[PDB]
């Protein structure tokens, strides 16, 4: 029960939630936009 | 009592979530930032929707009894004056219709 | 007339809404007073007994008085079993 | 009224509403029914110079019923001379009364 | 302590009262008349009032307070002065608490004041009904009782409240 | 004992509006030809406490808040609110048995718009504000129908008692009877929750609507659960008013399995229409409310006034 | 009778109406974007709004 | 499949089954088997209250039937 | 007379215990298991009962 | 439906109304007398 | 009388006194107003319940509407004020004072 493991742990947890739960803010500024559409369209379903 | 106490235990965790939801993110110590009466100016429009609903909400308040009212022996006198209120409330409808007072276009 | 027939034709192509709304409010208030129903309404409203049925003192010639709940005298409730 | 158009006509308007003792929905008595009821019929047709004076006793005893200062003060005088004895240890509440 | 909720209630109603009666910013005003509303439905429902009191919760603070915080929002207050940050508003403020303090104070030792009335301090329970064995409510048949007996009542609250609908239209159009 | 009971529906409560937030990607995915999460956790089990976790441990949003207690007080009276708005539910049986129930709700649900219009006095924004009282007159435009829908099938059950509701519906639902009353509950409850086609404060027609505006706000997760209970809560109400279910006194459970059905269903059929329709706009929502719903549901109100008393079915008082 | 506390009164108007001089500014000015950013993103809008 | 989305409605069936479940069991559980009594009007609490002082016990919910007739 | 009120009732529950209880116990019972009370939930115990006290009493 | 319905309704609240009524005189009885024992009660610790 | 009509009376002369105490929005003395309104509400039921005046139940209600109607008019007004001026502040109309 040593703080290292506890510390380890915990860094395990958040930095789950926060790679699992990654919300972007798409700054759509030319064609590249169009790409980043197809990434939420079905086939690769980001969301998902 | 009961009620009470559903309304403190409701309200105390509400209260809960709302400070620890304050001071959780404290726990990060992310860095400093350094980096940001009068008319609204306010529509008539909006203003007379919300006088508008207060007044119709008034004729609501006289028309909740009714229920209750039904269970009286002289129901051709409640009828004829549950009808009067309802008419009397789409009278009002029918004068902020008819003087333009539902529209949203200036 | 056919004027008037027009005229609720006009309405029923443009202000379906409120045609109904005028139709189901002039039901509202014409139709109780056409029904044979109404009646009933407020005999049932009448036979609810909220109060206690306080006696009367007996001084010996009420004949259509019952004495006990159980003599025929008195008003019937059989016209409601059967409604 | 000013101008008592109701007794005129003999519609009643507001009559209804104006005293506790008229009739209720469903016979519900107020508390001061029989109090209010006999100052009325004491006071009635007399005129109100008179009635200050010849309906006291009814009007009193409806004033005792309304807001029961009197009774309050009797329960004070009680209440405040128990605990008195009681500080004293000279009197002793029953089983019932706890 | 249960058994003088009604008191406790009303003193809360009272200091929400000096609350905007100080009359900080219209904004916390609409916030100590709100706090005071539902504490006045709370002391009428310990009556009995169960209607009236849900009334004062739903037109009261549902319908017309509602309307006040947002005519304050549109025509008044954007941002408020912090509460109690203002001389006459705090010193109206202390005044008001001191007031009430003293009064709750003599009422509860001398079981009795007197301020144009006199008032007792037994505790407002000593004054209820002793008996009640309905299979109703009081409170819901009289009010039910408004579209039997009282016909002439509806007629001239339900003119005035279409002529309100009339009279703010005309007001507020300008022209 | 009671204090359990408590606990065994708030609890219960915060669970359900977790894992809707999952349903709601899920369905919404699937009607749009794709998933939605199914990596965090089997079929995305684990997704709603990722959010959950992610969104508390955020950084605090800037710009400082006009208000500060009006800024604390609307989150809590949002939740506040929307937690209290449950206690009345008779499923089949209440946790607070109220003679008055059904105007309980109408009263604590009135008070929901308080939140709306401090957090839009704590925004510091001038045009955040603007929004705010867009959303109050939407809110309060709506629930003007609702009280009177409300008042129009009480005249059925005969009382203000939400378990006087399961008593009426013993023989047959209350939507044969009132499909007309009903339409139009269900498209109120969608407006008064600000759900799509209604989601304005959500929309593209708000002057802070703008990605690169900003202004004093959250937390975002406590509003989004007051919101989210909210949305359950009037689809159980819906349940109850309309598709009654049968209750037996010594299987008590039957009834809250099928009353849990169609709550869920109905809530489902928010999700269905979020992603079948686009959005109105705030002129043509105020238009269906004060020149559509509100004239036909002022005259089914005098019908259902009147067809009680001519058809001698007037429901009993207790 | 003129006092010294009356001086700066004046006679009202002909017509009882004062000119409206106080505050009128009813246009908002709107810096627009988009709602989101995902497909315009580069769109500046400067509206003038009234209501 | 679309029967992927029934996970988690299932889970949020369990969630809104339980307080309705809990409160029935609950009120069993603290009123000797039986549901709790509904008082909305005075005349039904005059009874509660004249049932909770025929039990002897201080519980409205003790019944006493003809056993306690002599 | 509010005496001879509580004479007649303890009579008459006596003509109960006594040629009826096993009916009437069973009657009451489901009575008293629902929250309000009601009659049209015990119908069957309620005949077996009105058919005891017809035929004994 | 609903009518059938509601008009047996009413013909069970007449029912439950007059078993109440039924009850009603034992009811008072028990009241008055309860009532009248209290005030001796109380009326004799005011002696004392 | 009865304790809690203390409280009921001083919140309604707290009230009436902060009305006749203006500082400069017009709207903290509209809420004045309103509080007066709220303090009779309370005040006229807590006498009609307990006395068990039934038919008298209704009043409250009537007060309510008509005072809040009365409230919407004086929202109106400085609505109206507010657009002429662009404040609700009270020393801006003394036009009349010639
Ligand atoms: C509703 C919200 C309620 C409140 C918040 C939740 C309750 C409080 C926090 C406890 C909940 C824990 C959630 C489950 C965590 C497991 C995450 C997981 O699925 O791992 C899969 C992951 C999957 O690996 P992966 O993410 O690299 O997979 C990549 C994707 N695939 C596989 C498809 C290619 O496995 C792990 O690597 C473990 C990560 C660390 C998990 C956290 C460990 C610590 C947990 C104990 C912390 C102690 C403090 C608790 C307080
Ligand atoms: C605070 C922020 C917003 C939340 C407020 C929630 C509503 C307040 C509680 C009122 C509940 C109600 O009226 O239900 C009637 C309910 C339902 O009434 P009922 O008639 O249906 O049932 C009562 C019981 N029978 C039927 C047997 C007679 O009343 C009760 O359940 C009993 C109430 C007991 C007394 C309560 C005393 C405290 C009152 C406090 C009021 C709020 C204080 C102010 C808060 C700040 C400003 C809002
Ligand atoms: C116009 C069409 C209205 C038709 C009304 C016909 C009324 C006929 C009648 O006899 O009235 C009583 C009616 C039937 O009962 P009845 O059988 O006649 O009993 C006889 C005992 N003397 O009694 C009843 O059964 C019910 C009566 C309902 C009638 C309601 C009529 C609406 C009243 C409100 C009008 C509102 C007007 C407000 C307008 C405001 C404009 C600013
Ligand atoms: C025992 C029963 C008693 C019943 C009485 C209960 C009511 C009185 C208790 C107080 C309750 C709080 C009510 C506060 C209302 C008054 C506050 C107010 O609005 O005053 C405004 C005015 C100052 O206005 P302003 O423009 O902001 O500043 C100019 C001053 N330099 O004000 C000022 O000029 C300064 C005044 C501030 C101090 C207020 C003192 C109370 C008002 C006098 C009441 C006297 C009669 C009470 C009886
Ligand atoms: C549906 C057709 C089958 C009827 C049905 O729902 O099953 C009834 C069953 C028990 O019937 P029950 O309601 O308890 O008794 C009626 C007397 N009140 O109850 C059950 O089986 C549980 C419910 C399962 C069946 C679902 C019924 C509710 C469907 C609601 C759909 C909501 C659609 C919303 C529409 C707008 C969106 C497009
Ligand atoms: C037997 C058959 C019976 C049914 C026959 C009904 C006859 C037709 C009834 C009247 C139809 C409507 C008349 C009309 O011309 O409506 C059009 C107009 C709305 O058009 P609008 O959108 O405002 O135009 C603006 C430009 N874009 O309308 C208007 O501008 C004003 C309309 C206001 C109506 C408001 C009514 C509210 C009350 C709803 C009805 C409830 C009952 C009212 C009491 C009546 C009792 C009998
Ligand atoms: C114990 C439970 C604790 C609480 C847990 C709460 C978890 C919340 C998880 C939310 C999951 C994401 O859910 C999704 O979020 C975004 C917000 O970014 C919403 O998005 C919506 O609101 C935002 C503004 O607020 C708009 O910009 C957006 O256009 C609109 O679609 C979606 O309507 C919602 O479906």
């Amino acid at each position: 029960s040593r703080g290292e493991y506890v510390v380890a742990k915990l860094d395990d947890l958040i930095n789950w939630a926060r790679r699992s739960s990654l919300w972007p803010m798409t700054f759509g500024l030319a064609c590249c936009a169009v790409e980043m559409m197809h990434m939420a369209a079905p086939r690769y379903d980001m969301d998902r | 009592m009961n009620l009470m106490l559903a309304l403190l235990t409701n309200f105390t965790l509400a209260t809960l979530l709302v400070i620890i939801a304050f001071w959780l993110p404290q726990l990060n110590v992310y860095s400093e930032k350094t980096s940001p009466s009068a008319r609204l100016p306010f529509s008539m429009k909006f203003f007379l929707v919300a006088i508008t609903f207060l007044l119709f909400d008034l004729e609501i308040a006289l028309l909740l009894p009714l229920p209750w009212a039904s269970q009286t022996a002289n129901l051709n006198t409640m009828l004829t004056m549950a009808l009067f209120l309802i008419i009397l409330l789409a009278v009002s409808l029918a004068y902020e219709w008819t003087q333009k007072g539902l529209e949203w276009t200036e | 007339a056919e004027r008037v027939a027009a005229f609720l034709k006009n309405v029923w192509a443009k202000e379906p809404v409120l045609v109904a709304s005028f139709a189901i409010a002039g039901l509202a208030v014409i139709l109780p007073t056409l029904s044979p129903y109404t009646k009933y309404s407020l005999m049932i409203n009448r036979a609810t007994p909220y109060n206690y049925p306080v006696p009367l003192r007996d001084d010996g010639n009420m004949p259509d008085v019952p004495s006990h709940p159980q003599d025929p005298q008195g008003p019937s409730l059989e016209w409601l079993k059967r409604l | 009224p000013f101008f008592d158009v109701q007794k005129r006509l003999g519609v009643d308007l507001d009559r209804w509403m104006t005293i506790q003792s008229a009739e209720q929905p469903h016979k519900i008595p107020s508390r001061c029914h029989a109090f209010e009821k006999e100052w009325i019929e004491c006071a009635h047709g007399i005129g109100s110079i008179r009635a200050e004076k010849e309906c006291k006793i009814e009007f009193e005893d409806f004033r005792e019923c309304l807001l029961r200062q009197k009774t309050m003060k009797r329960l004070h005088a009680i209440r405040r001379q128990r605990e008195k004895l009681i500080k004293e240890g000279k009197y002793t509440p029953p089983p019932h009364h706890s | 302590m249960m058994l003088y909720i009604v008191f406790i209630l009303s003193v809360i109603f009272v200091m929400g009262f000096v609350g905007f009666s100080s009359k900080p910013s219209p904004i916390y005003g609409g916030l100590g008349l709100i706090v005071s509303g539902g504490v006045g439905c709370g002391i009428v429902l310990n009556f009995g009032g169960s209607f009236l009191g849900l009334m004062v919760f739903l037109i009261y603070l549902g319908g017309m307070m509602v309307v006040f915080g947002y005519t304050t929002a549109m025509a008044t207050e954007q941002y408020p002065e912090i509460w109690l940050s203002n001389k006459a508003v705090l010193g109206a403020f202390v005044t008001g608490l001191l007031m009430e303090f003293f009064m709750v104070y003599y009422v509860l030792k001398d079981k009795e004041v007197e301020v144009v009335f006199e008032f007792n301090g037994l505790g407002d329970w000593v004054i209820y009904d002793t008996g009640d064995s309905g299979f109703f409510s009081e409170e819901a048949m009289g009010i039910a009782a408004l579209y039997s007996y009282g016909t002439w009542l509806v007629i001239v609250t339900g003119w005035s409240l279409l002529i309100g609908v009339v009279v703010i239209m005309e007001i507020t159009r300008g022209n | 004992m009671f204090m359990i009971n408590i606990l065994m529906l708030i609890i219960p409560i915060l669970l359900a509006v977790a894992f809707l937030t999952l349903v709601e990607r899920k369905v919404l995915g699937y009607m749009q030809l794709r998933k939605g999460p199914n990596v965090v956790g089997p079929y995305g089990l684990l997704q709603p406490i990722a959010d959950a976790i992610k969104l508390f441990i955020k950084e605090p949003l800037r710009p400082a808040t006009s208000s500060a207690s009006m800024f604390i007080l609307a989150p809590i009276m949002a939740l506040g609110l929307a937690l209290t708005m449950w206690i009345p539910l008779p499923m089949p049986y209440p946790l607070i048995n109220m003679n008055l129930g059904v105007l309980f709700m109408l009263a604590m649900s009135s008070l929901a718009v308080y939140s709306i219009l401090w957090s839009g006095w704590a925004s510091n924004s001038k045009y955040a504000l603007i929004g705010a009282l867009r959303a109050v007159a939407q809110t309060i435009s709506y629930e003007v129908t609702l009280a009177i829908i409300l008042l129009s099938v009480l005249l059925m059950s005969g009382s203000f008692t939400l378990s006087t509701l399961i008593t009426t519906q013993e023989q047959m639902w209350l939507i044969l009877p009132a499909w007309p009353l009903a339409m139009m509950w269900f498209i109120s409850t969608l407006a008064e929750t600000n759900r799509a086609p209604f989601d304005l404060t959500e929309g593209e027609s708000e002057l802070v609507s703008g990605f690169n505006v900003e202004y004093a706000a959250g937390p975002f997760a406590l509003f989004f659960m007051a919101e989210y209970a909210n949305i359950i809560m009037m689809n159980i109400f819906t349940a109850i008013l309309f598709l009654g279910t049968s209750h037996n006194p010594h299987m008590p459970e039957l009834y809250t399995i099928n009353f849990t059905i169609k709550s869920l269903l109905l809530t489902m059929s928010f999700l269905w229409i979020r992603a079948s329709y686009p959005r109105f706009r705030y002129d043509q929502l105020m238009h269906l409310l004060w020149k559509n719903f509100l004239p036909l549901t002022l005259a089914l109100c005098m019908w259902h006034v009147s067809l009680p008393i001519l058809t001698s079915g007037i429901p009993p008082q207790t | 009778y003129p006092t010294k506390e009356t001086a700066h009164w004046k006679p009202p108007p002909w017509n009882d109406v004062d000119p409206p001089k106080d505050t009128l500014v009813s246009n908002l000015t709107l810096n627009f974007g988009p709602q989101h950013p995902a497909a315009h993103g580069v769109l500046r809008l400067v509206m003038e709004l009234s209501g | 499949m679309w029967f992927e989305v029934l996970p988690g409605i299932a889970v949020m069936g369990v969630c809104l089954f339980i307080p309705g479940m809990a409160t029935a069991r609950i009120h069993r559980f603290s009123n000797g088997g039986k549901e709790k009594r509904v008082a909305h009007y005075p005349y039904q609490w005059y009874l509660m209250e004249r049932d909770r002082r025929v039990s002897g016990v201080n519980r409205s919910y003790v019944s006493k039937g003809l056993e306690n007739i002599d | 007379e509010g005496k001879l009120v509580n004479q007649c009732a303890l009579e008459f529950f006596r003509q109960i215990k006594r040629h009826c209880a096993e009916p009437f116990t069973e009657y009451w019972t489901c009575i008293d298991y629902s929250g309000l009370q009601l009659f049209r939930r015990c119908r069957k115990q309620q005949a077996q009962f009105d058919e005891c006290v017809l035929d004994k009493l | 439906s609903m009518m059938k319905w509601n008009r047996e309704r009413r013909r069970l609240q007449i029912e439950d109304f007059e078993a109440r009524i039924a009850l009603m005189p034992l009811l008072q009885a028990e009241k008055d007398r309860r009532v009248l024992q209290m005030l001796r009660e109380n009326l004799e610790e005011e002696a004392t | 009388m009865s304790m809690v009509y203390m409280n009921i009376m001083m919140a309604f002369t707290v009230s009436l006194v902060g009305l006749l105490m203006y500082r400069s929005h017009l709207m903290s003395s509209l809420l004045c107003l309103e509080g007066m309104m709220l303090s009779l509400f309370v005040m006229a039921a807590l006498t009609i319940l307990n006395s068990h005046f039934t038919l008298a139940s209704m009043m409250p209600i009537i007060l309510l509407v008509f005072a809040a109607c009365e409230a919407a008019l004086g929202l109106s007004l400085l609505v109206m004020v507010s657009n002429t001026y662009g404040t609700d502040y009270v020393q801006n109309l003394n036009l009349l004072q010639c």
